[PDB]
């Protein structure tokens, strides 16, 4: 019915990032309280995001689990 | 009988299996289905494959690492890659919910025991609770 | 956990464009690299 | 035959700079004018064909990093149209004819005549190294191969012979549409060592010089100009600077296209009117 | 299987081969008498393989061992199955 | 990084254009590659024929 | 008398043959069902079947088509280097 | 209805058909012999339809099932009413 | 014997009419009260009425006068293949 | 709610020209789109 008509959509799509820069990349401590000896642990890393909008790619094919959520125990 | 189907009922059979090296195939739920496969060489790990087809001069499948999950091993279905077959062409799947009715007129819901058909393709179909076999006609399939 | 987020828009003669910062902070251990992805199913986003 | 010259330069780059770089004579005749020290360090870090340390060429805006040791990087450059002939017409074909390929192949025995055997079939042949038939030895192409008299020729039995020749690909004609087209191309070498850039530079001069007897841009890219810019700081905001020179090169090439046509006369209706 | 071939001689020469060492002529002096070998089967120093060659000049030492060399260059396609 | 295979690099060994410690991730066309096949000398990589 | 042998592979693309009428697909529609034939090898749809292009995605419902035949047209070029003796 | 209708023929053509497959010419060798088919009606390989031709070269195959393709092209307006 | 048919719409445009008189209108003043008419058909105050110019606003004073009878004009070209067999 | 109210005025060789920023905040679960238009009968501007 709409061979030569026109055609318009308002859509949602799930937000979407890259990491375009890594910023404040490394911090650290020698945590050394309450452990057999010293331990060297990587705080937090900043990431600068930037949004997918030139190029989309869909969803990642994440395995799914067999177990039903929400499931009743007894 | 129909030989379209042959799943795998104990995990320690599948791990044996998968020791073996044989490749397996699990399926999803409203998903596309996986090629499970343990990696050769020194190290040994689970690998995973989105592709589906058999290999050959024209298609390669590919194969990455990923951290597969007993539960979902235990609780879908597994087959043999080699010996799985596509499909069989019912118009109902094994284990759907179907609408019927019972020998005194009275209508009952069940899901599909078995998938039989005859020599000349007639398709017979055998219900939870019915011993007796139902046409592809009686059933109904319930809508979800 | 992420902040800022921001769908800047730039008009131009190509047409328009979505590009915007997003400030995230990660757990710890956690070694990310240039150029990785992360999509978020929670929150969506309207498009015209 | 649309005209891509940057693919053309790398295929040519390529295998012309290895060879180049492979033996250590030719690389100290085109360094004779630099001091003793680059040119031995030079030697010492590319030449030869054990050598660890190696160059790399490709095209611009890589999403991968690229070596900054030493790197020739290409860019497209600027195009103009300078000259066209009436109708855009350039050449008329009976035959429809692709590349013009060279082959070495050695004369064989026939019955009546020495030949030569070729890859493809002939469309038409230019040239035969160091010969040139006359009406009694008849030459005469037949598809793959070219023949000649047997009996005043025999002394040449297995003539190590190469022939210059042309693709065939339809029976079809048309004609020729396009015009020429003046190009710039942009080369440029990189490496945080000055004195390795120049050197660079220096054997890219060498290879352009070498392409010139080159087929392809004998029969398509005539006409090569060169121009040199300032040795200057390409980036700053590393820990050190990279520094190259960049290089344009000019080429004339004819973009055209290939028309066919299906009118073909066999037949005359001469007759006369009556009043 | 095969589907189509075609089988041509690209060259036909040759070469000169030391009898003690077994090293291959590269490089000769302004008499073509020998002053550089290599171990290469191809760089080797070569000569048109024709008769009017031959007697138009073995000639410059007396390790008498020359080689013939011919190249084969074949051309063939397959259809292989499924 | 990524780098392009020859009949020249593969005896010379890959030089890297970075140091190295340790490889998380290898992969090819062919898909991945595993420690059989594969070694890296003096910060420079080696691959089978 | 062999002394050096090496091969090269020109091309490696898959071509398509009806089981029954022996031609080779050359054409096909937007729903990707065959609208032309030829009987000459030379000019087919030809599908690039080099490292880098397997697992293609333009010709699945064609590859399902049982009545298809797919082949895998191969060109090479060896060379031979003889040595004959004196 | 109608107010003004015009009616013209294109093309007059004669167009070539396999009697076994069903299948139209396409492409044809040298003799114009057939090399190709098609299942396409206008892509078919086709000749103009008038006796000087037919004269001037069936000629090519037994297949003898040509067929005179007509095409008819029409100029109509309306006025329809409210 | 037709093989094939085709339609296509050219123009398709609104033309008014005077119910007693049988003109066609041409020119409108100010008021978008007629001035002139004409006997042609192909000469006409023609509104636009295909798809994207539907609901217009620039003659609704004109639509509403009873003494006019709007026409939908409108021009096609078929194109019909046939075969006649041989 | 609605903040920052501007009326900036450009003046052009086309003329003067009325363009402002002007910093808005929602309520939740609304998700506004790129070009969505406000209008605030209650406030009323001046113009000549």
């Amino acid at each position: 019915k709409y061979e030569n008509h026109t055609v318009t959509l308002k859509i949602l799509m799930t937000l979407r990032y890259v990491v375009s820069d890594i910023l404040k990349e490394s911090r650290y401590q020698y945590t050394k309280f309450n452990q057999p000896k010293s331990k060297f642990e990587n705080l937090p890393q900043k990431l600068l995001l930037k949004r997918e909008d030139v190029i989309v790619l869909q969803d990642p094919y994440k395995v799914n689990d067999g177990i039903e959520e929400d499931l009743e125990i007894q | 009988p129909i030989q379209d189907a042959k799943p795998i009922d104990d995990i320690v059979d599948i791990m044996t299996y998968l020791k073996n090296g044989k490749v397996l195939r699990v399926k999803q739920d409203n998903q596309g289905d996986i090629l499970v496969r343990m990696s050769p060489g020194k190290h040994k790990f689970t690998e995973v494959s989105r592709d589906l087809d058999k290999e050959s001069f024209y298609y390669k499948r590919h194969w990455v690492l990923y951290n597969v999950s007993v539960n979902s091993l235990i609780t879908f279905d597994v087959y043999l890659d080699e010996e799985y077959s596509e499909t069989t062409k019912v118009k109902y799947p094994k284990d759907t919910i179907v609408e019927y009715t019972r020998e005194d007129q009275e209508k009952d819901v069940a899901m599909i025991k078995e998938i039989l058909t005859d020599n000349n393709g007639n398709y017979f179909y055998a219900l939870i609770g019915e011993t007796m076999l139902f046409d592809e006609n009686k059933l109904n399939k319930v809508k979800d | 956990a992420i902040q800022s987020q921001e769908k800047g828009t730039n008009q131009l003669d190509i047409g328009i464009l979505d590009t915007g910062t997003a400030i995230g902070t990660t757990q710890l251990e956690k070694r990310i690299s240039y150029r990785d992805r992360f999509t978020v199913p929670e929150v969506l986003m309207p498009q015209q | 035959a649309i005209t891509s010259v940057d693919s053309y330069l790398l295929s040519e780059i390529k295998p012309r700079l290895n060879t180049v770089l492979e033996n250590c004579y030719i690389i100290d005749e085109v360094l004779k004018d630099f001091d003793y020290q680059t040119r031995e360090s030079f030697k010492e870090a590319f030449c030869g064909k054990n050598a660890q340390h190696e160059v790399t060429v490709g095209f611009n805006f890589p999403k991968f990093k690229n070596n900054y040791e030493a790197h020739y990087l290409i860019q497209l450059g600027q195009g103009q149209e300078t000259k066209n002939s009436l109708g855009s017409i350039q050449s008329s074909y009976f035959e429809a004819t692709g590349d013009t390929l060279v082959e070495s192949s050695t004369a064989i025995r026939e019955d009546d005549k020495l030949v030569f055997t070729v890859s493809k079939p002939i469309g038409e042949l230019i040239k035969v190294e160091d010969i040139e038939f006359a009406k009694y030895d008849n030459l005469q192409v037949e598809g793959n191969k070219v023949s000649f008299k047997y009996q005043t020729n025999e002394d040449y039995e297995n003539y190590n012979a190469n022939i210059i020749f042309t693709e065939k690909k339809n029976d079809s004609k048309g004609l020729v549409k396009g015009f020429t087209v003046e190009e710039q191309v942009t080369v440029v070498g990189l490496s945080f060592n000055v004195d390795v850039a120049r050197c660079l530079d220096a054997v890219l001069k060498m290879i352009l010089i070498s392409m010139r007897d080159s087929i392809e841009e004998q029969q398509t890219f005539q006409l090569q100009n060169l121009s040199f810019g300032d040795i200057a700081p390409i980036i700053e905001d590393g820990d050190s600077m990279i520094f190259g020179r960049p290089t344009i090169i000019k080429y004339t090439s004819s973009l055209d296209l290939d028309y066919t046509i299906t009118q073909d006369i066999n037949k005359l209706t001469f007759k006369e009117r009556k009043d | 299987s095969i589907e189509k071939k075609e089988e041509v001689i690209a060259h036909n020469e040759v070469v000169f081969r030391s009898l003690t060492q077994g090293l291959y002529v590269k490089e000769v002096d302004i008499y073509s008498d020998v002053v550089s070998y290599t171990k290469d089967v191809d760089e080797a120093l070569a000569m048109p393989n024709t008769i009017n060659f031959k007697n138009s000049r073995l000639i410059m030492n007396l390790d008498l061992e020359p080689l013939n060399k011919i190249q084969k260059v074949i051309y063939e396609t397959h259809l292989e199955g499924l | 990084m990524i780098y392009f295979v020859n009949k020249d690099r593969i005896k010379k060994g890959i030089p890297l254009y970075y140091d190295v410690k340790e490889i998380t991730y290898i992969a090819t066309q062919d898909g991945t590659v595993y420690e059989e096949d594969y070694e890296i000398k003096n910060n420079r990589l080696y691959l089978n024929e």
